[PDB]
């Protein structure tokens, strides 16, 4: 939450100082896509190799489900990416070609 | 003081006398070529400049090359003494006949035959050299070409330095830059491993290379005993020994080769002492000598780098790194120790036409001598003659390529005389041998304090090529080496002196330069105790009047030709003046030209030197004058006829006319103007008309830079312009048969062929429109498949097979107007047509364009605009005397853009038009004390001049506006403030408040609406991509980029986006179906799969990448499909 | 002309937005929809019109010309095949052309010229 | 119609390449120097890629659309739409793997 | 990488080719531009080298040339296929008449002038047109004068 406050405050401070104004949600829609990834340390029972970034949708729910069957949970902590890396990681090959 | 006899006397507000007259404006181009060909005039001029043994351009390229050996010394060839011959045909003939203005070049080669001893020498034809007409334009292949001078780094030594960030320690790096050869970067590192990096190879400490040069350890220590870092490096080096050093150098330079001592010596000599492999021009040697102060007295010789220079460089580097301010190399004078900057115009030379052509000839000669050397070493020796040795294919090929493809051989744009003149004065920075756009860092596009008087800072293209293209100032001159000089007049002791001396950037820094506007007593004494000055490096500060050493010549020294004719330029901003300068080169010549009421003194000289006007060569009396030619009877009894062209198409389309101004029986003095080319009136440049401007926002029709024009301009041809289009078609012999131009075409009515003449080409004076037939051309289709039913039809009627097709020239869409003239080149009469063609006819069609909505107008101060509306005359607001204002300008764009100059021009324009009479009964009013005594009274429609940076002051304008003469009705229209009471044209009641009125000089830019209009319902398509495109048959589609695609997505408009990409751009079956549905009443069908995707899929499969378009159930969809309509 | 080495389409032309010369090439051909309708109409019309004429003359047209097997038979050759003389073919063609320009044949075939 | 749920890209085994091809290219010739017609079994062969002009056959025996979808004995060129020349592919069967 | 192949959707045998495909002639047209001058795309040149060298090898292997000859020929064939799929990827690119590198098969997808970049640049639509604009104050907010 605090990093989200920082990013929105910093960007908005830049624009307002220059005169223009844009509503926050137009910036929050970006930081949301910038921040939806969880980094991992150890797999333990997860197929994906350690250190590989996995998004909440694939990580949190699947890991919880694997815990239900009996597999040990994997350790993951929030990570922040850039507008370039976030796209490259999840974009499809058609889009990534250009 | 008017230099040209027949000048229109325009009283000027100038208050400072100019000691130096403007030099020949286009001498930048002509002098360089005169040097190239070794013309007598250049040699005579070089006699005064102070050169004992000057050498021409060609006399240098083929002198240095000679003698050429055969690797054995038994055969040598030498040529020298190049001479030209009378040009084959005059300029006009070579322009009409599509020839190339040239002269044949002969050189005197001699063969020595060292073994036998007998010699053989005779002249050898070298090729037809493209000569330069008197106006500085090359007529290559019938098109006037101008080669723009180029800015390039000066070869030499540049003691660059940089400051480290992590260590905060200064790192110096000298970088020897020769004309051709290797680089010798002696960079010093925080590690103290001062090392060489020959050819950017792995860095090696300089001690190794120095020892490889043979310097003894004792000699190095004793000489460099005063440099601590040198000693530490010497004691820290690992590799030692001359033989070991050179072997290491040999391995580093060319690794993987036998490390033999003799091989290393050959490389060392081949790299530093070989006069062919490694070479710097005479300019480079001069710079190196001056920088290092070596052989300062010796004249420029032995271009190749010498070892004493290298050791001097290393001494300079170490001494600088110590921090010493001055150093003295033994055997030479002392020189200052300081870092150097490339952008400084002391280090950026100028290579004019002579230098550019000379290099191309050098490459041609280099190739030729390679062939002659091969032939000499292989051909027989007993009966070898130079003719059989010397070859001319490479030289002629080289010169032709330069004028046909080189980026520095550009189509001379002839929009108007000013555009031509400025193009010759250009200073391009990009091109071969120069920084490209991407490599050009922002640091080089900026202005430098060394541009003052050498290169105008205001005039430059506004587009991406900003800062890479400039222009010589008015007074700038190019010294023989290439550095741009600028006049100054010295001060012997605090007193100005008449004689002037030309100083370059290097000589400027040492001295101290005053300013022109600084007041001076009549006897030359500086009235003030301190005067504003320009110090060494862009620093300006007051100094005692005695310390001043140099003073400028005129305040207009820093401005180019275009910028020098913007009145009240001292009141505009740099941005506007830049746009004002760049739009005077886009004006279009009108039918009738009028000299501006207010304009600087540069109007007249720019017109005379532009070459548009014809000027009498010698004094005489005009015996007969006609609209075609004028003949002047000289005082020596010899007649001369001045043939002057009428309605001749320029390069860019605008017409060119020369109407004589003199009358029969009138004496004319030498140098006077005889006829006025385009954009000229009485011999002074006139790019536009005078319009009665009113500055107020009118009903929103002039909203945000739009303009409103009275209908008087349209109906009285005030701003009417002529434009000439050239259409050409050629008849070529095909495999099937020979194409022939003929009046008979298959299945066309006699009405469509009514205007065609007997020859099959439209007759002069026939008014054509978009689509009519200009040239009746039939091509043969005899050996083509004939349908069985079709040739049966031929037999049924007895109808002629008539296989011949009809590729008949037609007026491209949007063209019209009379057919002024037609030229037909026929090989049957031996007209020298290109190989493969027989008949080549070009038809010129002329249209007289008026001014309408969408055309661009603009003043001289960068106040652009587009004609928003053209109101009838009665709707325009009119002064109290019934005169309707001819144009209206919005007042919201004057203060924000900060070009108040145009307001000043309007005020002075009215005062010039009305005529004033300063009150003199009670003496000159205080504000008029400085006005010239002959400027106190002017008649109506008087012409006035306000030279840039020295002209009418604010006090003077305020005085004149209150002293204007009354109207013929006896009433003064404008009040003391310049505002007048206007009557509304529609309402009829006066506007509540007074409004500004005056005459502003308005040009007509070439961004006309008629050119910018496109529409495409359906037209020809591409072949590889299947996308719209058409050459004026259908205008062609407008790109729908990615940014437009984002906009459509943002709206959520999914159907519209699909149509714009699929149905009407690529989907071939879609395009046919939609056009059949629209023509009928049926609904437009659904789109298909874009052809772009299928191409991508069928080209991705070719790289051996199995690509499948899966569907639900994981089953591939067969993209190939075929359905037969109907 | 044979000695000429063909130019490459990938070469940029006049530095026009780095557009290869092949981009500007105009297909300006392959209007399959137009060709099919014209071919169907004209070929069927001539076949039907020839059928309305004398059937033997229809064979003469096919052989004199080659509507089926090519090889346009000359006057003497077609006379040999039909047993007639070389001089009879000219008159036969004169009759065919005269017939083709009258009646419904003209109404159908007035176009296609 | 236009349902393309997903799009797969995979390495093309040599068997696949033969399946795509409608023939084999066996000669380096491009076009005849007199007739300006694609040469037999050449890099522009009409037999492999397709007919040059719509509803032609390279012999003339099937110049009319009345015969369509028919492969000719004289030449083997399918009598069909000319734009099929833009989609049909051939393969060069190498004698040494690369 | 091994796991990537372990999914075994496609065997690793695809890395070595036994038959290269040729794009349809239309995508590499042989047009005769006006003036009797023939124009061809570089793809035709690159394919000719591959076909010619392969045919020579077929003839040469049948003849029974020594080992060095066949080895050199296969090296030429491999180099030609290398140039076809990517020119300039390795070594000095094969050059044209003006020392201009040939546009190989993969050069249609890479760089600013590629299929993917071109798709970004946009497609030239129909039923369009452009012209200068001039302010008209007599219009309503939902009108434009053509
Ligand atoms: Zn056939």
């Amino acid at each position: 939450r605090e990093v989200q406050i920082h990013l929105v405050r910093e960007v908005q401070e830049v624009y307002r100082a220059q005169g223009v104004s844009i509503h926050d949600k137009h910036i929050e829609v970006i930081v949301r896509q910038m921040l939806r990834r969880v980094t991992i340390i150890d797999s333990g029972s997860t197929e994906f190799l350690p250190g590989s970034l996995i998004d909440r949708a694939e990580f949190e729910a699947e890991n919880r489900r694997v815990v239900a069957e009996g597999g040990e949970p994997a350790a993951g902590r929030p990570v922040l990416m850039g507008i370039t890396k976030a796209s490259l990681a999840t974009d499809s090959w058609l889009s990534a070609a250009s | 003081n008017n230099s040209v006899p027949g000048a229109p006397n325009r009283v000027s507000f100038a208050k400072l006398r100019e000691p130096l007259e403007v030099p020949g404006l286009l001498d930048v181009q002509t002098d360089s070529f005169e040097w190239l060909i070794g013309s007598p005039r250049w040699r005579e001029s070089a006699a005064e400049r102070g050169d004992v043994n000057p050498v021409g351009g060609l006399e240098e390229v083929l002198y240095e090359l000679s003698p050429i050996e055969d690797f054995s010394g038994s055969m040598s060839l030498s040529f020298s003494d190049p001479r030209f011959d009378d040009v084959k045909a005059p300029v006009d003939e070579c322009k009409d006949k599509d020839m190339t203005y040239a002269a044949p070049l002969f050189v005197t080669a001699e063969f020595i035959n060292n073994n036998t001893g007998e010699i053989k020498s005779q002249t050898v034809f070298m090729g037809d050299f493209p000569m330069m007409t008197e106006k500085g334009t090359f007529i290559i292949n019938g098109t006037e070409r101008v080669v723009v001078s180029q800015l390039v780094r000066s070869p030499g030594v540049y003691f660059d330095e940089t400051i480290d960030k992590s260590t905060d320690k200064t790192l110096h790096s000298v970088k020897v830059i020769p004309s051709r050869g290797a680089w010798l970067e002696f960079d010093v590192d925080k590690r103290d491993t001062v090392g060489v990096r020959i050819d950017r190879k792995r860095r090696q400490p300089v001690t190794v290379l120095l020892k490889a040069l043979g310097w003894t350890s004792e000699q190095i220590v004793e000489r460099f005993g005063f440099s601590e870092i040198m000693r530490s490096t010497l004691e820290k080096d690992n590799t030692v020994g001359t033989d070991e050093a050179l072997l290491d150098i040999y391995r580093k330079l060319r690794p993987g080769e036998p490390p033999t001592k003799e091989s290393a010596q050959t490389l060392l000599e081949n790299l530093f002492f070989k006069e062919k492999r490694y070479d710097l021009a005479r300019v480079g040697r001069y710079k190196v000598n001056k920088k290092l102060g070596l052989h300062v007295g010796e004249p420029i010789t032995s271009s190749t780098l010498t070892e004493e220079d290298v050791v001097a460089t290393i001494e300079y580097l170490v001494r600088l790194h110590e921090g010493q301010t001055t150093m003295t190399v033994p055997g030479g004078v002392e020189v200052p120790v300081e870092t150097d900057d490339i952008d400084h115009f002391g280090n950026r030379r100028l290579r004019t036409v002579g230098e550019l052509i000379q290099n191309q000839i050098r490459v041609g000669m280099s190739r030729m001598e390679r062939v002659v050397r091969e032939r000499m070493t292989t051909q027989d020796v007993e009966a070898i003659t130079p003719q059989t040795l010397i070859n001319i294919r490479p030289v002629v090929a080289a010169i032709k390529e330069f004028f046909g493809t080189s980026q520095l051989s550009q189509f001379m744009d002839q929009n108007n005389p000013l555009s031509g003149l400025t193009h010759k004065r250009r200073l391009s920075a990009l091109g071969p041998g120069g920084l490209s756009r991407e490599r050009a860092g922002l640091e080089v596009r900026d202005v430098h304090p060394s541009h003052y008087g050498r290169m105008c800072p205001i005039e430059t293209p506004e587009g991406p090529n900003i800062g890479l293209i400039g222009s010589l100032s008015v007074y700038a001159r190019v010294n023989p080496f290439g550095f741009i000089e600028t006049p100054y007049r010295k001060v012997v002791d605090g007193v100005v002196s008449d004689e002037i001396v030309y100083l370059t950037a290097d000589e400027e820094d040492r001295h101290v330069v005053a300013q022109a506007n600084s007041p001076i007593d009549a006897d030359g004494r500086f009235v003030e105790p301190r005067v504003l000055v320009r110090r060494k490096a862009g620093e300006v500060e007051y100094v005692p009047s005695s310390e001043v050493d140099y003073m400028d010549v005129s305040p207009r020294q820093m401005v180019s030709v275009a910028t020098a004719m913007i009145p009240f330029l001292e009141h505009d901003d740099a941005n506007r003046a830049l746009m004002g300068a760049n739009m005077q080169r886009q004006a279009v010549p009108l039918v009738r030209s009028e000299a501006p009421l207010v304009g600087t003194g540069m109007e007249l000289r720019a017109a005379i030197d532009a070459g548009d006007v014809v000027v009498a060569e010698e004094s005489g009396v005009i015996e007969e004058v006609s609209a075609d030619y004028i003949t002047v009877m000289h005082d020596n009894g010899t007649r001369r006829t001045y043939r002057m062209r009428k309605f001749a198409r320029s390069n860019h389309g605008t017409c060119a006319n020369q109407c004589p101004i003199v009358d029969a029986g009138d004496r004319v003095e030498a140098g006077q103007v005889i006829a006025d080319g385009p954009c000229t009136d009485d011999g002074e440049m006139a790019l536009g008309k005078n319009l009665l401007v009113a500055i107020m926002p009118w009903e929103g029709h002039n909203y945000e830079d739009a303009i409103i024009l009275s209908n008087r301009l349209v109906e009285e041809d005030v701003l009417t312009s002529i434009h000439i289009e050239e259409h050409e078609i050629d008849a070529r012999d095909t495999k099937l048969g020979a194409e022939e131009i003929t009046r008979d075409i298959p299945n066309i009515s006699d009405e469509v062929l009514a205007d065609l003449d007997e020859r099959g080409i439209v007759r002069i004076g026939a008014e054509v429109r978009d689509g009519d037939i200009l040239v009746g051309k039939v091509t043969p289709k005899g050996e083509t498949e004939l349908t069985p039913e079709e040739r049966l039809l031929r037999a049924i009627f007895g109808e002629k097979a008539r296989e011949v097709r009809d590729t008949s020239l037609k007026v491209p869409h949007g063209e019209s107007g009379k057919v002024i003239g037609i030229r037909v080149f026929s090989r049957e009469d031996e007209d020298e047509l290109p190989a493969g063609v027989n008949e080549l006819v070009r038809v010129y069609v002329a249209q007289k364009r008026k001014i309408s909505d969408g055309d661009k107008l603009a003043g001289r101060h960068g106040n652009k605009g587009v004609i928003g509306k053209i109101l009838p005359v009665e709707d325009m607001p009119f002064l109290a005397d019934g005169t309707p204002v001819d144009i209206i300008l919005n007042t919201h764009g004057v203060p924000r853009r900060m070009n108040i100059g145009q307001i000043l021009e309007t005020h002075l324009g009215w005062c010039a038009h009305s005529g004033w009479k300063v009150d003199a009964a009670k003496g000159v009013p205080d504000w008029a004390a400085r006005l010239p005594d002959e400027l106190l009274e002017a008649q109506p429609n008087a012409i006035v001049s306000t030279p840039v940076f020295d002209g009418a002051q604010e006090a003077e304008l305020q005085g004149l506006l209150s002293c204007t003469l009354p109207n013929r009705d006896g009433d003064v229209l404008v009040d003391a403030d310049g505002k007048a009471m206007l009557f509304d044209g529609r309402s009829g009641e006066p506007f509540p408040y007074p409004v500004t009125v005056g005459y502003m000089y308005i040009m007509k830019l070439h961004h006309l609406v008629d050119d910018k209009i496109h529409a495409r319902s359906t037209g020809p398509y591409s072949m590889i991509t299947q996308q719209p495109l058409g050459g004026k048959a259908q205008f062609g589609g407008q790109r729908f980029g990615e940014m437009e695609c984002w906009a459509m997505q943002a709206y959520g408009a999914a159907y519209t986006l699909q149509e714009l990409l699929t149905i009407k751009s690529d989907d071939t079956v879609g395009r046919v179906k939609v056009y059949e549905a629209i023509v009928k009443g049926e609904n437009i069908p659904e789109p298909g799969i874009p052809e772009s995707f299928k191409v991508l899929l069928k080209e991705l499969q070719s790289l051996c990448l199995n690509v499948e378009v899966l569907s639900s159930d994981g089953a591939a969809i067969e993209l190939r499909e075929g359905e037969d309509e109907d | 002309e044979h000695s000429r080495d063909p130019v490459s389409l990938d070469m940029p032309v006049g530095s026009e937005e780095e557009a290869p010369l092949g981009d500007f090439i105009e297909d300006a051909e392959a209007m399959s929809a137009e060709n099919a309708v014209i071919a169907e109409l004209l070929h069927t019309d001539i076949r039907s019109v020839l059928a309305t004429l004398d059937e033997r003359e229809h064979q003469v047209i096919r052989l004199r010309f080659g509507l089926d097997d090519g090889q346009p038979r000359t006057l003497d050759q077609i006379g040999k095949l039909f047993g007639l003389s070389r001089e009879r073919v000219r008159q036969i063609e004169r009759d065919v052309m005269s017939k083709l320009r009258h009646g419904e044949r003209a109404d159908r075939l007035r176009s296609y010229a | 119609v236009n349902f393309f749920d997903e799009l797969r890209i995979g390495l093309a085994t040599a068997e696949d390449i033969r399946q795509w091809s409608y023939g084999e290219v066996k000669k380096p010739e491009t076009i005849n120097y007199r007739t300006l017609k694609p040469e037999k079994d050449g890099l522009f062969c009409e037999k492999i890629f397709g007919p040059t002009r719509d509803w032609e056959c390279y012999c003339g025996k099937y110049k009319r659309v009345r015969f369509k979808g028919i492969i000719c004995e004289r030449c083997g060129v399918e009598v069909t739409r000319a734009k099929v020349r833009r989609e049909r592919m051939g393969h060069i069967e190498l004698a040494a793997p690369v | 990488v091994v796991a990537a192949f372990q999914q075994s959707g496609n065997s690793p045998m695809g890395m070595v080719l036994d038959a290269v495909p040729v794009i349809p002639p239309e995508l590499r047209p042989m047009v005769q531009l006006d003036g009797g001058r023939f124009a061809t795309s570089d793809l035709n040149d690159l394919y000719r080298r591959v076909i010619n060298r392969n045919n020579r090898l077929k003839r040469l292997i049948d003849l029974g040339a020594p080992e060095i000859i066949v080895n050199n020929e296969k090296r030429m064939l491999q180099e030609s296929v290398d140039a076809l799929f990517d020119n300039g990827r390795r070594g000095r690119p094969v050059t044209g008449p003006g020392n201009r590198p040939l546009k190989s098969l993969s050069d249609l997808l890479k760089g600013k002038q590629g299929r993917f970049r071109q798709n970004l640049l946009g497609k030239r639509v129909d039923y369009s047109g452009r012209s200068v604009i001039v302010v008209g104050p007599q219009l309503k907010l939902h009108q434009c004068g053509l």
